RNA sequence: CGAUGUCGGCUCGUCGCAUCCUGGGGCUGAAGAAGGUCCCAAGGGUUGGGCUGUUCGCCCAUUAAAGCGGCACGCGAGCUG
RNA sequence: GAAUGCCGGCAUGAGUAACGAUAAAGAGGGUGAGAAUCCCUCUCGCCGUAAGCCCAAGGGUUCCUACGCAAUGGUCGUCAGCGUAGGGUUAGGCGGGACCUAAGGUGAAGCCGAAAGGCGUAGCCGAAGGGCAGCCGGUUAAUAUUCCGGCCCUUCCCGCAGGUGCGAUGGGGGGACGCUCUAGGCUAGGGGGACCGGAGCCAUGGACGAGCCCGGCCAGAAGCGCAGGGUGGGAGGUAGGCAAAUCCGCCUCCCAACAAGCUCUGCGUGGUGGGGAAGCCCGCGGGUGACAACCCCCCGAAGCCAGGGAGCCAAGAAAAGCCUCUAAGCACAACCUGCGGGAACCCGUACCGCAAACCGACACAGGUGGGCGGGUGCAAGAGCACUCAGGCGCGCGGGAGAACCCUCGCCAAGGAACUCUGCAAGUUGGCCCCGUAACUUCGGGAGAAGGGGUGCUCCCUGGGGUGAUGAGCCCCGGGGAGCCGCAGUGAACAGGCUCUGGCGACUGUUUACCAAAAACACAGCUCUCUGCGAACUCGUAAGAGGAGGUAUAGGGAGCGACGCUUGCCCGGUGCCGGAAGGUCAAGGGGAGGGGUGCAAGCCCCGAACCGAAGCCCCGGUGAACGGCGGCCGUAACUAUAACGGUCCUAAGGUAGCGAAAUUCCUUGUCGGGUAAGUUCCGACCUGCACGAAAAGCGUAACGACCGGAGCGCUGUCUCGGCGAGGGACCCGGUGAAAUUGAACUGGCCGUGAAGAUGCGGCCUACCCGUGGCAGGACGAAAAGACCCCGUGGAGCUUUACUGCAGCC
RNA sequence: GAGCUAGCCCUGGCCAGGGUGAAGCUGGGGUGAGACCCAGUGGAGGCCCGAACCGGUGGGGGAUGCAAACCCCUCGGAUGA
RNA sequence: UGGUUCGUGGAGCCAUGGGGGAAUCUGGGCGGACCACCGCCUAAGGCUAAGUACUCCGGGUGACCGAUAGCGCACCAGUAC
RNA sequence: GGGGGGAACCUGGGGAACUGAAACAUCUCAGUACCCAGAGGAGAGGAAAGAGAAAUCGACUCCCUGAGUAGCGGCGAGCGA
RNA sequence: CGCGGGGUGGAGCAGCCUGGUAGCUCGUCGGGCUCAUAACCCGAAGGUCGUCGGUUCAAAUCCGGCCCCCGCAACCA
RNA sequence: CCGAGGGUAGGGCCCGUGACUGGGGCGAAGUCGUAACAAGGUAGCUGUACCGGAAGGUGCGGCUGGAU
RNA sequence: UGGGAGAGGGUGGUGGAAUUCCCGGAGUAGCGGUGAAAUGCGCAGAUACCGGGAGGAACGCCGAUGGCGAAGGCAGCCACCUGGUCCACCCGUGACGCUGAGGCGCGAAAGCGUGGGGAGCAAACCGGAUUAGAUACCCGGGUAGUCCACGCCCUAAACG
């Protein structure tokens, strides 16, 4: 719930950081992580193949229980809310009883201190994982994995939430956070309560700096570039585009629906996003 | 103001050097034509 | 066209006279002073700025007058851009 | 005989330009056939965060010595980084390896690919990272943390003595980590000393003095003190750490804590071992001083204790070594402690190393990572001035003292008149104090602007540190009287200022090598795509990136902080939605028709109908591709038109701006500033041809961006003048190049392919140099880049043609 | 062929000295409790002056140069993209 | 689709990536779409020297060259650079 | 037993374009150049499921003829049994 | 200087391209409605189709030359 | 030392003035349409927002100073 | 002290009618709209009916000239937190009382900022009518907004 600044440099007019009231531990266990090779964009071949990233902090990637099917029954202490760079959310240290130590994230409301455990006979109370159809219609829920033991998939941003819809036959209907209405199947498990850092949109980077500390190169315009490097470039003049705007490799980017046609997960979508 | 050469003892021999070029067709059809030319320095003298 | 470097300005001149001033003369609707026009005459002189790349031009303050032209729209193996 | 022909040789230019930093040279002696240039000595100059030392790259005999000068040396050369020959590099501890892993590379499994090959879990390789036991002095012509002396230490093997469930390629701990600021105590390094050591000196007026000058340290096991770091202890249960666990983790009980004990490191003393100047006696080093002294005080780190503390978001490597835990296995073994004895391998080690030894063809004013980098006054400082050790005077000199060039200094009187512009060059310049406007995002503007003080002597007074409350030293002030000069940041390193307009908000980035900007980027806004094996991209594939992310996220596109805002048109293109319909391929279907045979039979065309995308068709869609009107009349002065009429369109430019970065006519008209203003600013609006995300209108602060104006000050100017040294000129030495049909190469007027030294006719004109100036030789250089030509060539575009990847 | 240049990945290093004084903490004030104000502390910033370092703004030299991009005076960044 | 001269042409033969998919001498393919006759030959497994090509090597011979010619090299060459 | 060389010669698996067509896309350069694999002193091919019209030849290779014939071609250029 | 549209009743447009025939609205004129005006209803007139020239049976029509009137291009130097 | 006044420099208030611009008041008869007075031909007034050439229109909410 | 009714405020949950949208059934030629027509919607199967799901806003009858508050204003039900006012008893204090320049707080609706939500309704906008003209009264679409959280704006026929 966002911190402002002075401007007391003109950077500092507008840059917000998050708050860091909700932290409780300022460096994380040992014993998970494990490094994050940095890409740039570059595939095996070495290539960018996805422009503008580099350049980046340095970073620690932090093992995370995406299934909690693991542990089922076992319950668990909230240990600590800590940092992690690589997630919107804020993560959770679990203490299980048997003291194998876990990272799931953070779901709002969640408290240092109390109690969390994941199965089909768990309590509706915040960040207790259950496979779906033991869950209620009309709640609001988090971690979702889509099919089930293949690990946690939907709603994992920070301020997300799905909702229960309501079921049919052995499948559930989600309301996702795009308002996709999908049928996911119900013993796929889910995490009741929804993601915590909920001003993570509300942050204003300030100025060029903080993307380059985030790893996001510039990213340069179309038609700041001449015609080889892309459709738009060139003119003498500024120009408007000419053409139906566009790739760089050549399709375009006002309207094009690319969704494969014949997929088979269209088989269990209701409705498309909006707005 | 600084040319083009900056020598490097190691990257010398990695590039040039033996080991890069039997590992490749390219590499081994270069020694196969030198030793067709008649030729007394297949790879470069590098000079550990 | 196996190159004839282009406008303007600066510096350096020189030439023609269909003459801006100055010299001489005729006519004048020339009283005098000052003017108009025409003839002879190139010895020498013909300022400093404001504006704009300026050639030209407009204006300010003077002058005796603030001339028209050519010389690869004189002049980059002298300069500037 | 020519091909800007090909190779080779020699001319011209030409004894010309230059001789590679305006840091600088003079003399005496020596050696020599020969000396401005080699050696020595004295005087003189230069760097002195370097132009001085230690590394790391790279170079690979250049290091040292003896014998030399043909060539390399921009001159000479007895000299050298040059020739010949010989010597020269020593390691258990420094660095690398026999230890570890990161990016990456290779890669048994396994996946993919016509071939070649491409991915790829485990593992291996991969270092300037982790781990790891050496400090001080001496010696040689050359090597030394390597040989020697002193004092310390590590691994392995063996042998003893004792102690313990020993045991790893496995589990756990630890190694283990960011940025900025910072505390305490040290040391490095430096300063002073009226105290200690000493060879020496009274010079020229004075000085025998608490006089001058020099020096007053290094290392050091055990132990000890100081300053730190690291660190909870027992019992029980326990499903987790992929078998086991006495270890770790979790739960419970008990014990004391700005502790303490255990352990580790830095620093000091520390048995002891070493060093030891100035000078002057010999000759690039050696003896004495001296038996050296080896004390105290002050400053003090970025370095150490170190993994210290505090704060902040962008959240800050892996493995091994080290400790512990157990399984197979052994439990005569196997480890743990202490000692003793033995064993201890391979590479580099010379030398330059901001340079004449490396990269620039060169002994080239260029480029090159890390460490030390002293002193003094400058507020501080790695800045600037001058210097210590140490190293150089840049490998052509001597002369004169022209024009003219580079670089520097000064000026009357005026102060931008020069001029595309104050281009350039001046004034101001540091610190402290007073004081500082509109505007605005309240931070700013702003060091705004504009002034006043700044040296030296004496006296009095305050605070802080070290101490001991003291002295002394160091730091930081306040007040009063007085002295000198033109001047007191007395030399050197230091902003000229304002007003106002255009553009971009800003800090940044860019055409290495002509453009640093208004261009790019940027946080911010919006549209669109994307439900995870995501969309997208690279690859035929495998597989990767995306991302070990999951719509507060990822791709694409366009504006581009922020304030106020972003209107109308779906007619055409685009994209999205639509099971009807029309058009539509292979295929299904087989009405009929044909061929052949005597025949069953074989074979060939083949209509109605069925039949997908895509298109046609019906809607939506502008922060999608885009577009947003003519003509005529009308108001009780004229003038204009708030009205009306009519035609087309899919719809006719709203706000806000406007002769503007856009305004052709145009220096539009009016006003301001100026004496005068094709510029600038404020307005008008008849916008050839602004205008709303190729965004519109503004906007404090910022900008080496671009116009305009003013103050201040000037050699920019009327308008030049003088002086300085580096060339230029002269002499001695060395000595090129572009170019060059050949030459004995004058002007005027003609003339000729038009612009003649050569043809014609006149005029002028003895032969040959040197310093200069540049009109010509249509001067040189480059087979015109503007233009055209060739059915030349190459990027790029598209509703050109045809095809291909891709997608449906 | 990425030993130049461009971008990224892994790993170390470098940035003298000075100036402004944000958050926060502590105290005082305030109200019923808060906001908020003041003082001290505190040292944040794509902050300011300004060397090393990275650049290359304007002007003069250089033009068969010292150099196939130099030198001089002048200037921008210099805890960050 | 490729090979044959065969560029779809009346397009057969040989090879075959996709789909359908038998029979054993009364059994199959061919004789240039197809039908008939009349003939040729026996697929879907492999082996086989001689004649043919070349000339880093050795010898023989040139109306081949004779140091800018002849191989790039007649010489310490695929070296110096 | 294989790996790896060998100036060419050979076979297979891939396989351009300048160019000719006086432009160019079918064509042509051409299955040439090159890349890869793999034989051996040779490789390839090889005993007819063939030729083609005489009821004829009798495995393959290589030279000469056939023959620039038959033919194939934006019936163009050219290709060529 | 060049190229290509237009001129028709008083105003704005339509009619041409394949020749004949001059249509729409507003205006104007006469009457009605109203106390009266405008609007509303009934009816009406008004045309060398810019021009000279032919062509052809015949020209607003088709083709040259001129007159206005509209706009456009005037580029590499 | 103080010091009348002069000079330089930056602020504050006040007056005149200024091309052009926004609106107002006034001015017997000009132009355009008719919102308010009746239920004013759609009840009106009002706060605010948007639009319009003009009164004014609509939205949202309130009042009756609105009749029937 | 005891008792009393009330849409008094705030927070969190919950029920139901109806509109609109989606899914399915069944069914045909017009629905809708007006003063009358048209735009539109509809054979691509609309309207009307039935069932199911999602979605938001407002709580019909009770309900009135009534209740509550200082004002603005407050209306389904449930709770929790909480304020003002009233009656009886006449227990306790002992004039502590009143208004109130400033100040501070609240303050309808429209508007603004960040993020949600958006079923209906609806300025601007588009169409169709009406009219000489109609930027409007009528009709069909239809964005902000109307709702929630926080922060601003602080006006009114805030009136009795
Ligand atoms: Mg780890
Ligand atoms: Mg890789
Ligand atoms: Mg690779
Ligand atoms: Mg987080
Ligand atoms: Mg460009
Ligand atoms: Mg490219
Ligand atoms: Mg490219
Ligand atoms: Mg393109
Ligand atoms: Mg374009
Ligand atoms: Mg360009
Ligand atoms: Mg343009
Ligand atoms: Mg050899
Ligand atoms: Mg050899
Ligand atoms: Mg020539
Ligand atoms: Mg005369
Ligand atoms: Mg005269
Ligand atoms: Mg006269
Ligand atoms: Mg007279
Ligand atoms: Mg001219
Ligand atoms: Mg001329
Ligand atoms: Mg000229
Ligand atoms: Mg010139
Ligand atoms: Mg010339
Ligand atoms: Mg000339
Ligand atoms: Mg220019
Ligand atoms: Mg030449
Ligand atoms: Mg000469
Ligand atoms: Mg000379
Ligand atoms: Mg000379
Ligand atoms: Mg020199
Ligand atoms: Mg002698
Ligand atoms: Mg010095
Ligand atoms: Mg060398
Ligand atoms: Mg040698
Ligand atoms: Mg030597
Ligand atoms: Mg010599
Ligand atoms: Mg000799
Ligand atoms: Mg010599
Ligand atoms: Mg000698
Ligand atoms: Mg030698
Ligand atoms: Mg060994
Ligand atoms: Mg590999
Ligand atoms: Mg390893
Ligand atoms: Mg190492
Ligand atoms: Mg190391
Ligand atoms: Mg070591
Ligand atoms: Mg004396
Ligand atoms: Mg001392
Ligand atoms: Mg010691
Ligand atoms: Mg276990
Ligand atoms: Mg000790
Ligand atoms: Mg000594
Ligand atoms: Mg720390
Ligand atoms: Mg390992
Ligand atoms: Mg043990
Ligand atoms: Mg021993
Ligand atoms: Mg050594
Ligand atoms: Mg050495
Ligand atoms: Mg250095
Ligand atoms: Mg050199
Ligand atoms: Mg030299
Ligand atoms: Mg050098
Ligand atoms: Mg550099
Ligand atoms: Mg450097
Ligand atoms: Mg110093
Ligand atoms: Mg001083
Ligand atoms: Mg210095
Ligand atoms: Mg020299
Ligand atoms: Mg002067
Ligand atoms: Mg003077
Ligand atoms: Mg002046
Ligand atoms: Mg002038
Ligand atoms: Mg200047
Ligand atoms: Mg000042
Ligand atoms: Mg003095
Ligand atoms: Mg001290
Ligand atoms: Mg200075
Ligand atoms: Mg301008
Ligand atoms: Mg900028
Ligand atoms: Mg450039
Ligand atoms: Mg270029
Ligand atoms: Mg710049
Ligand atoms: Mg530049
Ligand atoms: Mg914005
Ligand atoms: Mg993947
Ligand atoms: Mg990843
Ligand atoms: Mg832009
Ligand atoms: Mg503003
Ligand atoms: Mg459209
Ligand atoms: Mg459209
Ligand atoms: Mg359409
Ligand atoms: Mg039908
Ligand atoms: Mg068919
Ligand atoms: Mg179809
Ligand atoms: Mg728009
Ligand atoms: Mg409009
Ligand atoms: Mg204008
Ligand atoms: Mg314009
Ligand atoms: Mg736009
Ligand atoms: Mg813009
Ligand atoms: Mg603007
Ligand atoms: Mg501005
Ligand atoms: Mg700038
Ligand atoms: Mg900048
Ligand atoms: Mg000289
Ligand atoms: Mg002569
Ligand atoms: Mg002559
Ligand atoms: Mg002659
Ligand atoms: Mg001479
Ligand atoms: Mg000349
Ligand atoms: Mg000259
Ligand atoms: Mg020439
Ligand atoms: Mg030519
Ligand atoms: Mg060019
Ligand atoms: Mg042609
Ligand atoms: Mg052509
Ligand atoms: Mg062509
Ligand atoms: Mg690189
Ligand atoms: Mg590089
Ligand atoms: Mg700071
Ligand atoms: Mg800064
Ligand atoms: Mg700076
Ligand atoms: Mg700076
Ligand atoms: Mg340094
Ligand atoms: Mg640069
Ligand atoms: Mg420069
Ligand atoms: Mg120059
Ligand atoms: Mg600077
Ligand atoms: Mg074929
Ligand atoms: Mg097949
Ligand atoms: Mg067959
Ligand atoms: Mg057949
Ligand atoms: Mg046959
Ligand atoms: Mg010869
Ligand atoms: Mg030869
Ligand atoms: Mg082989
Ligand atoms: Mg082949
Ligand atoms: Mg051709
Ligand atoms: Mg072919
Ligand atoms: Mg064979
Ligand atoms: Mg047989
Ligand atoms: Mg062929
Ligand atoms: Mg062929
Ligand atoms: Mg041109
Ligand atoms: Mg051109
Ligand atoms: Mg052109
Ligand atoms: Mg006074
Ligand atoms: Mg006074
Ligand atoms: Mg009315
Ligand atoms: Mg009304
Ligand atoms: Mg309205
Ligand atoms: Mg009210
Ligand atoms: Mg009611
Ligand atoms: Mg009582
Ligand atoms: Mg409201
Ligand atoms: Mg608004
Ligand atoms: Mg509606
Ligand atoms: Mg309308
Ligand atoms: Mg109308
Ligand atoms: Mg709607
Ligand atoms: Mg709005
Ligand atoms: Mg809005
Ligand atoms: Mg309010």
């Amino acid at each position: 719930a966002v911190k402002k600044f002075k401007p007391y440099t003109p950077s500092r007019r507008f840059m917000t950081v998050a708050d860091f009231s909700e932290i409780t531990k300022t460096e994380p266990e040992k014993s998970l992580v494990k490094p994050l090779k940095k890409t740039g964009g570059r595939n095996n071949q070495g290539r960018i193949t996805v422009r503008f990233r580099g350049g980046g902090h340095k970073r620690l990637y932090r093992i995370i229980d995406f299934k909690r099917w693991d542990k089922v029954g076992i319950p668990a202490k909230v240990a600590a809310i800590e940092y992690d760079p690589n997630r919107s959310a804020r993560i959770a240290l679990l203490h299980y009883v048997d003291g194998e130590k876990r990272y799931i994230i953070a779901p709002d409301g969640l408290q240092v201190g109390q109690q969390v455990v994941a199965g089909p006979d768990a309590p509706i109370q915040v960040g207790n994982a259950l496979p779906l159809r033991f869950i209620p219609v009309g709640t609001v829920v988090h971690a979702v994995e889509l099919e089930p033991k293949k690990g946690a998939k939907l709603a994992r941003a920070a301020g997300t939430s799905a909702q229960i819809q309501g079921r049919e036959g052995d499948y559930v209907i989600l309301r996702l956070p795009s308002g996709e209405l999908r049928k996911v199947h119900g013993e796929c498990y889910a995490t009741v309560g929804a993601v915590g850092n909920a001003d993570h949109k509300n942050i204003v980077l300030g100025k060029a700096g903080r993307s380059r500390w985030l790893g996001r190169r510039p990213h340069v315009r179309g038609a700041a570039m001449n015609p080889v490097d892309h459709p738009h470039g060139g003119g003498e003049g500024r120009a408007p585009r000419g053409r139906p705007p566009a790739s760089p490799w050549g399709w375009q980017t006002k309207g094009l629906k690319t969704r494969k046609r014949r997929k088979p997960s269209s088989r269990f979508i209701i409705a498309r996003r909006k707005k | 103001m600084k040319r083009t050469w900056q020598p490097n003892r190691r990257k010398r021999a990695k590039t040039h050097g033996f080991r890069a070029r039997m590992r490749t067709p390219g590499g081994r059809k270069v020694l196969k034509r030198r030793r067709q030319k008649g030729r007394w320095r297949l790879t470069p003298a590098v000079r550990k």
